[PDB]
């Protein structure tokens, strides 16, 4: 199909970048306890 | 009246496509489910503090106690669906979140469809379409029962207009 | 040279009388008489070569030849068109009401 | 000590991760079968002759869909109501074409999610509960089996039961709107009361609590770590709650029953879809909504359009539209 | 705007005089298409057969012209094709044919009329809505 | 003249070096169709290394 | 086909015989307070 | 003996022409005075080919088998129709009317859905010369007409059609119309198709013959979207004649 | 390429089904 | 008439005509602006001017209706064509260019003289490149838009 | 210039997995 | 001569042709290959072939 070639970055950032956030923050609270 | 805007917004503004409506949509569910679900389960893990089979009176609104198992409710829930609440903070928490970001989440769309900014089409699907006459999704599906209540509505509805549609103009299907 | 053949044939007598050989039957329904008997016979004994013609049909009482002299006027035909008389469409064309 | 009663045991165990039960027993299978094949047929299966006239509908991702318009497709109008299992076709070619697929995935999920509410009793009796968690839940499944299976039953056929999917959801109910006026219709106006009033009730209580807990925590911490896992003490003081809420509207109208405040926040929304579901189930046998068309007239016999008018000038564009080459006679009687 | 007169008045037959029906019986006529004709004619259309209307002017086609009460009044009693070559009581509601239409067994003749006159007189009412279909409404 | 080798193909040469051939839609890579693979076409490889 | 046919009436026969058995075999007294 | 409706429904046993016992070997004579009629003709499938597209030069299609989706919903019945006898003393079947047609889809290797519509519409089918008798020897050919698939009210999933519908693309209201016209602008096919009724079984006492046959016509076009394909048809058929 | 990534993201809330069931943080008494 | 004020009585630069999600320039859409065809004037058999309808902002797609200077229906491209009155084949509708590229041309067949006709309702007609940006056909909003909904 | 469409993503998470997987480390280092 | 012979018998479907960054099928580069256009003889002038 004809669809937007930059809809596959546009939704691989959208779930990467705000997923690598979390995981970081909660990795680091792991290791404080 | 309003159930006319209803009824306005699909076949203009193909509304119910729109992923700001769609999160409003679960925000009211997903708040009268979390409504039914947090009164039935409290009120079937009450605690046994009274002798009668009226549970109503055995509360005293002074009373320091929790009135019902936070525990069984945890365990019950965790084994029927596999995942409960544990905390009753979060819990009353939540209950305020979803159905009041569901409904700004819709307000937003709201705002858009105020400048026809629409999420009415695919692009992709109406390349193919155009190109393959033999393409049929419930997408395209709704879009012609659009097409029908703009046509068959809009003289009646909007009147300053004068739009007159002679009978061989409106879109119909065969035989209705 | 892709063109739409009902839209073609609006452009010629058919659009603007009935044509004996392409008109669905309920426009028989505009002039006195002619429903549903002669109507009938009309779309069975197609084609027609002359709206004339028609006044041959076997077994025309003389009170239907009159009456279909009264009309010949409101008659044209056309060439047939596969697209209007296929289906059984000249008997029901899907259209009601 | 016996190979049966071992079993027994194990089926019954209050110590399962996930609890199984009898209910279980046949829950666990039939919704296995449903979601695979669901899962399958959503990413794969081919177009679906839906209305019975060799006019197939793509449903599938791999045949053009995305997830918004993706679903998987009613079964033929031409089967009607007749039962079509994968044994009762030639090929799974023709199964495949005629919407088999639909009518497997609905009936497991019927049967597994009515041992689901099942099962919702079962754990209630094993852990010494009270038994109406599963009361609750027969609303959303009367629901379901409303427009999965009942209002087929009523129109003929489970083609016009409702897709399993978004956009298909969307098509049902635009022509359930003109075939049967369902706004109109006094009981999805209750369920509605009841979605809307739920939704309400549920972010007044959540913010009244939120409202009254107790100060257990600092500013530099979430106040939710203020309440620990099976504490015998209340962690807010509805004592606090109940004096602002009523003099927000007056005394007698807020609640200092918890008991009765959470029984409240159970019945409405429970039974304002009870009602819905009701309505769907209803019109299923066409007792449809109320008809004010050409109700007011003046002197001489002009009618005045009202708004009811109004709704039914779309109505006829979603009637005069849908399956549109699917009627050959004047009236769409189902 | 009202029920005046003007409107109330409707051809009596071909030979061109007319007569003026009270409002009692309009109201009257409209009361008995509801009970013996709606069913199938319900707006001025036919539902089971579309291609034919009780407007004025597919009326004033038919032959025995119906376009009058003598005409319509007859059509009750003796009801033809609209080329009047054959007589169709065995399927339509009529005099004729009230044993096996019972609704018509209680109909007198000023009913009749009372159904006549309410037939002429709602298109001048309702104009293209009458015998128009789903378009108009 | 378009074997799998021009199209990119990597596994379905080792499926077909050891016996798979046909496709649940009955086609085969030799180009006869009309086969029935049974369980063990290319399809139902790939299902089995899934589950 | 009816192998597939075979196999399905098998298996539900099955499990619908375990869950008439299963209830059959004391349920109320599998609950935590008064076993009778 | 004979089946009542109850007897058949469900059983797919309506889709079956009716069969002759093997013992059936004998001879219809035909009187070239008299006049006949084809009471009943009954054409029941059993096979779909379809022709593939051979792509290279000089290789030409292979006919293939097909796959049925549409169930037991194929047979034509109830035809009938004049059977003449000519100057030569050939016979010639005119057919008047029946249930002359079925849409049918079958499927391809690869998926593809193939529509088609399985007719003998308009059949002329003439014998050889010098019957005189009707025989297990005796061949029918003739030619029919194939009408459009799709008639000319029906609307495609973005409304178009011939005799109703859109004549554009209007969710695209801007685009370029040159490149859609052959999906924009539906025509109403006609062609037409070839069949062969090869007779073998013969009842002389009660009129009825049996036999095989062999048609070839063309699929769907979709109303000019796009090329049809070939379709070969094997079957069995039933005939009734009488004296008319 | 669509497709895929549809189906992948459908895959990754099913494995994270998995994870929030059998190893979610558990609730421990006080 | 300048080219400029023309392009402006043309709904495709209207900023209510867009969509949440088609996105880029507006030129991606209904393409690149290359000239003014002209002004399209529709005339019937009988020599009356006819005026398209123009579409309204509210709708996404619009028929074609013709009328007269006093509002009058003479003329639109039927759906159902069984019964239709108002044909362009019935009515001998022609279109005449003034100004612009077609300046002085005359166009009579019908489905030429409809295909304008379905340019009409946009206002002003224009020539696009579309190749360029392969633009898809779809109209697009403008910065008033987009700056209007995200400030809001 | 008609380079590779996919050129973009493969850059972009070529950067971004090795990277967000050396900061994950390094912050939970931190925090110990 | 068959097409399939002829087809191996082209320096396109040599595996020591490509690129290590020029990615895909085959099909990418050339095209499809869709026929045999045939067998190629150059002659000059004086009726003498050449190769
Ligand atoms: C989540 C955690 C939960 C924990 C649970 C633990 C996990 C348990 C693992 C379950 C995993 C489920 C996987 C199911 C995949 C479904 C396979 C399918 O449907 O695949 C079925 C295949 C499909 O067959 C082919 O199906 C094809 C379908 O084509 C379609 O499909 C194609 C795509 O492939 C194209 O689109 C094509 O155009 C389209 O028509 C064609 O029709 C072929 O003719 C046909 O052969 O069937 C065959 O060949 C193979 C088998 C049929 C042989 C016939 C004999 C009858 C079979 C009896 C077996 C019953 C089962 C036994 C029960 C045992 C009890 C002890
Ligand atoms: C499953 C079905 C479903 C569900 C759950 C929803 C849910 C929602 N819809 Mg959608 N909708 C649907 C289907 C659905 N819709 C369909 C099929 C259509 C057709 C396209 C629509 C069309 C539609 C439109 C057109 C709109 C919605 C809107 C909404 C939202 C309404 C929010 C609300 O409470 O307003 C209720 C109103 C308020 C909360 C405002 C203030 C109310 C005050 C407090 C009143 C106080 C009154 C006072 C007490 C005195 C009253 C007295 C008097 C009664 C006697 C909500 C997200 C609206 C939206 O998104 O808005 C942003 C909107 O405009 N929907
Ligand atoms: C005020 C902000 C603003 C505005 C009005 C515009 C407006 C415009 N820009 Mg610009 N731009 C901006 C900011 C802005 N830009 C910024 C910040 C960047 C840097 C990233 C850019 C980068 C940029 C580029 C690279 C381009 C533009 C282009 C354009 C034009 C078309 C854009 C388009 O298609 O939108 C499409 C809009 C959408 C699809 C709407 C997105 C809605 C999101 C997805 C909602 C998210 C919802 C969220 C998850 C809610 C749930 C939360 C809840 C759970 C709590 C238009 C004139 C284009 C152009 O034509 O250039 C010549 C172009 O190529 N802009
Ligand atoms: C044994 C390995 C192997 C092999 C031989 C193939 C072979 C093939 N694949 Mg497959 N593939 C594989 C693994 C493999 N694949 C895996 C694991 C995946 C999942 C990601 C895929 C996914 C895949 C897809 C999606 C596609 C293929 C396709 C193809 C074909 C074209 C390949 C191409 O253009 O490559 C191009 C190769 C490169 C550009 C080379 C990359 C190497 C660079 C230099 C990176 C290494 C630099 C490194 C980081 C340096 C670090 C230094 C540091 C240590 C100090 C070909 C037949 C294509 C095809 O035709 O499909 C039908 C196609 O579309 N494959
Ligand atoms: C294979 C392929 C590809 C298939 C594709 C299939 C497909 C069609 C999928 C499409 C999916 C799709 C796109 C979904 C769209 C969903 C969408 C619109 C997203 C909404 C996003 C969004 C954030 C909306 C804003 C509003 C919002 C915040 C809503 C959240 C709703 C929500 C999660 C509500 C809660 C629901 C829920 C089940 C709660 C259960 C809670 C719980 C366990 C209670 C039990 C319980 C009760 C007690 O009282 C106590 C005491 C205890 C102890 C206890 O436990
Ligand atoms: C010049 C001339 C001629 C003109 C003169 C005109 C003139 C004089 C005008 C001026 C008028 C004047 C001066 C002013 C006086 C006017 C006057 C007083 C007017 C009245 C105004 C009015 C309209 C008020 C609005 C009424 C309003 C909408 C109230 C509705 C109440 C209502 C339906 C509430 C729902 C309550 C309900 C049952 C439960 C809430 C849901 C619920 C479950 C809550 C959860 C909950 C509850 C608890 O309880 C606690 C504990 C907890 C935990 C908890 O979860
Ligand atoms: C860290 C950041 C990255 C992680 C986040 C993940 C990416 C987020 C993806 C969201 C962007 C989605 C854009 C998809 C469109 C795209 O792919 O095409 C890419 C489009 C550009 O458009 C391209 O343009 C080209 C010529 O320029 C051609 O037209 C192409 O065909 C066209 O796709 O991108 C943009 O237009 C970006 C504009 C951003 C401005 C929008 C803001 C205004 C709206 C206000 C929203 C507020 C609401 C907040 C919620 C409350
Ligand atoms: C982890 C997250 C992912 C990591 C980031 C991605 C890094 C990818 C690096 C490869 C770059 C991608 C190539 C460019 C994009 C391209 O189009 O590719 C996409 C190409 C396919 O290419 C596409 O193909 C399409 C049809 O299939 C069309 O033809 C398109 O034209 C074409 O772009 O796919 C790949 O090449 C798949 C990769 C498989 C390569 C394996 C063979 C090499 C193995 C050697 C390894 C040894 C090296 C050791 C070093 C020490
Ligand atoms: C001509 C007309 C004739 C009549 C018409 C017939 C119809 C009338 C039906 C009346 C049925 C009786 C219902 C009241 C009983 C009740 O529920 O009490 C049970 C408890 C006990 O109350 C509690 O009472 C307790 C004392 S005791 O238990 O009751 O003894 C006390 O402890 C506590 O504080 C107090 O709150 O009441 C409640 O907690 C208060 C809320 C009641 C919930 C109403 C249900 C809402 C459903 C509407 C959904 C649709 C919207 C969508
Ligand atoms: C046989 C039974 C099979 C049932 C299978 C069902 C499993 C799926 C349930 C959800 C698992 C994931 C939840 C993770 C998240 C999770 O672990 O939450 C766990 C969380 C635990 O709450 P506690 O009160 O312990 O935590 C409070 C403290 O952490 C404060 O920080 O529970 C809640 O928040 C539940 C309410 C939200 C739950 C809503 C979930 C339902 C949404 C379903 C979304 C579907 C989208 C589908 C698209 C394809
Ligand atoms: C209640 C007593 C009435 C009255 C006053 C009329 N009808 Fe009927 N109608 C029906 C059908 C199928 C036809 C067509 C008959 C034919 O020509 O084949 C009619 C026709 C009429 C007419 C003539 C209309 C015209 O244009 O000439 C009239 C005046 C008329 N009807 C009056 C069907 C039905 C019904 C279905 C069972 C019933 C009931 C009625 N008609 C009832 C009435
Ligand atoms: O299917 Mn679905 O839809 Ca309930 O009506 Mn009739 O049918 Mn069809 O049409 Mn309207
Ligand atoms: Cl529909
Ligand atoms: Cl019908
Ligand atoms: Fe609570």
């Amino acid at each position: 199909m004809e669809v937007n070639q930059l809809g596959l970055i546009a939704t691989a950032l959208f779930v990467l970048v705000p997923s690598v956030f979390l995981i970081i923050l909660y990795v680091q609270t792991e290791s404080q306890q | 009246a309003i159930f006319r805007f209803l009824l306005f917004f699909q076949g203009f503004h193909n509304w119910t496509l729109n992923p700001f409506h769609m999160m409003g949509v679960a925000g009211v569910l997903g708040g009268a489910l979390l409504c039914a679900i947090h009164g039935a389960t409290v009120e079937n893990t009450l605690f046994q503090d009274g002798e009668g089979a009226s549970t109503f009176r055995a509360f005293n609104p002074t009373q320091a106690e929790e009135t019902y198992s936070m525990v069984t409710a945890n365990r019950f829930w965790s084994q029927i669906f596999g995942i409960a609440f544990s905390n009753k903070r979060w819990l009353h928490f939540f209950m305020l979140f979803v159905p009041v970001t569901g409904l700004w989440m819709s307000a937003i769309g709201v705002v858009g469809l105020a400048l026809n900014l629409r999420s009415y089409d695919f692009i992709s699907q109406e390349i193919r379409a155009a190109e393959d006459p033999e393409f049929e999704t419930f997408y395209t599906k709704n879009l012609l029962l659009n097409e029908g209540i703009r046509a068959w509505m809009a003289p009646q509805d909007q009147p300053h207009e004068n739009f007159v549609f002679p009978e061989e103009v409106l879109p119909r299907g065969n035989a209705l | 040279e892709l063109v739409n053949v009902v839209d073609e044939k609006l452009g010629t007598a058919y659009g603007e009388k009935i044509d004996l050989n392409n008109t669905n039957i309920a426009a028989f329904i505009q002039y006195r008489g002619l429903y549903p008997t002669l109507a009938k016979l009309i779309v069975k004994n197609a084609p027609y070569e002359s709206v004339e013609d028609v006044l041959n049909i076997p077994g025309l009482t003389e009170r239907q030849k009159q009456i279909l002299r009264e009309n010949l006027e409101h008659f044209t035909v056309t060439e047939v068109e596969t697209a209007l008389v296929e289906g059984g469409d000249r008997y029901n064309n899907g259209l009601y009401k | 000590a016996n190979l049966w009663e071992r079993f027994c045991n194990w089926v019954t165990s209050t110590d399962n991760r996930l609890y199984v039960g009898w209910f279980g027993v046949i829950m666990i299978p039939t919704l296995l079968a449903a979601t695979i094949c669901f899962v399958i047929a959503f990413i794969a299966a081919p177009p679906v002759d839906i209305d019975g006239i060799r006019e197939p509908v793509s449903g599938s991702l791999l045949y053009g869909n995305n997830i918004i318009t993706g679903a998987v497709v009613p079964s033929s109008n031409a089967i009607g109501l007749h039962f079509y299992p994968i044994w009762e076709a030639a090929s799974l070619d023709e199964w495949l074409y005629n919407g088999g697929p639909y009518q497997l995935i609905i009936f497991h999920f019927l049967l597994g999610a009515s041992c689901y509410m099942g099962r919702q009793w079962e754990l209630s009796y094993r852990l010494g509960m009270r038994p109406w968690i599963c009361v609750a839940y027969s609303a959303p499944l009367a629901s379901a089996f409303a427009v999965f299976l009942i209002y087929p039953i009523g129109q003929g056929s489970f083609s016009d039961g409702m897709p399993l999917g978004i956009s298909g959801t969307f098509n049902f109910m635009i022509v359930f709107q003109a075939e049967h006026n369902i706004l109109m219709h006094p009981f999805h106006q209750l369920g509605v009361a009841g979605v809307f009033g739920g939704a309400l009730f549920c972010a007044m209580h959540g913010s009244l609590v939120t409202s009254s807990l107790i100060r257990e925590t600092t500013e530099t911490e979430s106040a939710n770590y203020g309440y620990k896992f099976g504490q015998e003490e209340e962690t807010y003081n509805i004592v606090a709650a109940h004096g602002y809420f009523g003099r927000l509207i007056f005394q007698y109208a807020s609640f200092n029953n918890s008991r009765s405040l959470h029984f409240f926040l159970a019945a409405w929304p429970v039974v304002g879809v009870w009602f819905t579901a009701l309505g769907i189930s209803t019109m299923a046998f066409n007792l449809n909504g109320f008809n004010f068309n050409h109700s007011v007239i003046d002197a001489k016999g002009n009618v005045i359009n009202t708004w009811a008018d109004i709704i039914n000038r779309a109505n006829l564009g979603m009637e005069v539209m849908h399956e549109r080459n699917a009627h050959n006679f004047p009236l769409d009687l189902a | 705007a009202e029920l005046t007169p003007e409107v109330l008045t409707v051809p009596l037959n071909s030979e061109g005089k007319t007569i003026t029906l009270t409002e009692k019986q309009y109201l009257e006529g409209k009361r008995l298409f509801q009970y013996a004709c709606a069913s199938c004619h319900v707006g001025g259309i036919t539902k089971t057969n579309p291609s034919l209307d009780l407007r004025t002017e597919t009326l004033a086609l038919a032959t025995p012209p119906r376009d009058n009460i003598e005409g319509l009044v007859d059509y009750m009693k003796n009801p033809t094709t609209y080329d009047g070559e054959q007589e169709i009581a065995e399927v339509h509601p009529s005099l004729r044919s009230a044993d096996i239409f019972p609704k018509m067994r209680n109909l007198t003749e000023k009913d009749l009329v009372a159904i006549a006159g309410h037939i002429l007189v709602e298109p001048k009412i309702l104009g293209d809505k009458w015998g128009g279909g789903k378009v108009y409404y | 003249l378009n074997p799998m080798w021009r199209q990119g193909m990597f596994v379905l040469p080792f499926m077909a070096r050891l016996g798979v051939t046909g496709s649940w839609s009955g086609w085969s890579i030799t180009g006869e169709t009309g086969i029935d693979p049974g369980f063990w076409s290319f399809e139902g490889v790939a299902l089995a290394h899934i589950v | 086909m009816e192998t597939l046919k075979i196999t399905v009436y098998i298996v539900v026969t099955f499990f619908v015989l375990l869950f008439v058995f299963g209830f059959l075999s004391g349920d109320p007294a599998r609950n935590p307070k008064r076993k009778d | 003996q004979t089946l009542t409706y109850d007897d058949i429904v469900g059983t797919g046993l309506a889709n079956k022409c009716p069969t002759l016992d093997d013992t059936a070997r004998g001879a219809y004579p035909i009187d070239s005075s008299q006049t006949y009629r084809i009471a009943r003709l009954c054409l029941q499938p059993t096979t779909f080919l379809v022709k593939e597209e051979p792509k290279n030069k000089r290789q030409e299609a292979e006919f293939v088998p097909t796959k049925l989706v549409t169930r037991e919903t194929t047979s034509l019945d109830q035809i009938q129709g004049e059977l003449k006898v000519n100057s030569d003393g050939s016979l010639t079947f005119v057919e008047e009317d029946g249930i002359d047609f079925q849409p049918v889809t079958v499927q391809m290797a690869g998926g593809e859905r193939i529509p088609l519509l399985f007719t003998v519409k308009n059949l002329v089918a003439s014998t050889q010369p010098n019957v005189t008798s009707i025989t297990t020897s005796t061949d029918f050919k003739g030619e029919f007409n194939v009408p459009s698939y799709r008639t000319a009210n029906f609307l495609d999933p973005k409304g178009r059609g011939l005799a109703s519908g859109y004549d554009s693309a209007i969710a695209l209201p801007q685009a370029k119309e040159e490149e859609l016209a052959r999906a924009n602008v539906k025509r109403f096919s006609l062609t037409k198709g070839q069949i062969s009724l090869n007779v073998a079984k013969v009842d002389g006492r009660t009129g009825e013959i049996a036999g095989t046959f062999e048609s070839e016509q063309l699929s769907d076009d979709d109303m000019g979207a796009h090329e049809p394909h070939e379709v070969k048809i094997q079957g069995v058929f039933y005939a009734s004649i009488e004296p008319a | 390429m669509e497709t895929i990534t549809y189906v992948f993201i459908f895959a990754c809330i099913i494995a994270l089904f998995f994870f929030a069931i059998f190893f979610r943080e558990p609730p421990r008494i006080t | 008439i300048p080219e400029k004020l023309a392009f402006y009585d043309y709904i495709g630069n209207n900023p209510a005509k867009g969509g949440l999600f088609r996105t880029g320039p507006m030129n991606k859409g209904d393409g690149i602006a290359q000239a003014w065809k002209g002004h399209a004037v529709f005339r019937n058999k009988e020599g009356e001017e006819l005026f398209v309808r123009r579409m309204p902002a509210f709708f996404e797609s619009f028929p074609v209706i013709l009328t007269d200077k006093n509002g009058v229906v003479k003329a639109d491209i039927p759906f159902r064509r069984a019964e239709s009155k108002y044909s362009f084949e019935q009515q001998g509708v022609t279109v005449s260019f003034y100004g612009g590229e077609l300046n002085g041309q005359t166009f009579t067949d019908p489905p030429t003289v409809k295909s304008y006709a379905r340019k009409a309702i946009f206002g002003e007609i224009f020539e696009f490149d579309t190749e360029t940006l392969n633009s898809d056909g779809i109209f697009r909003t403008s910065p008033r838009g987009w700056f209007t909904f995200a400030h809001a």
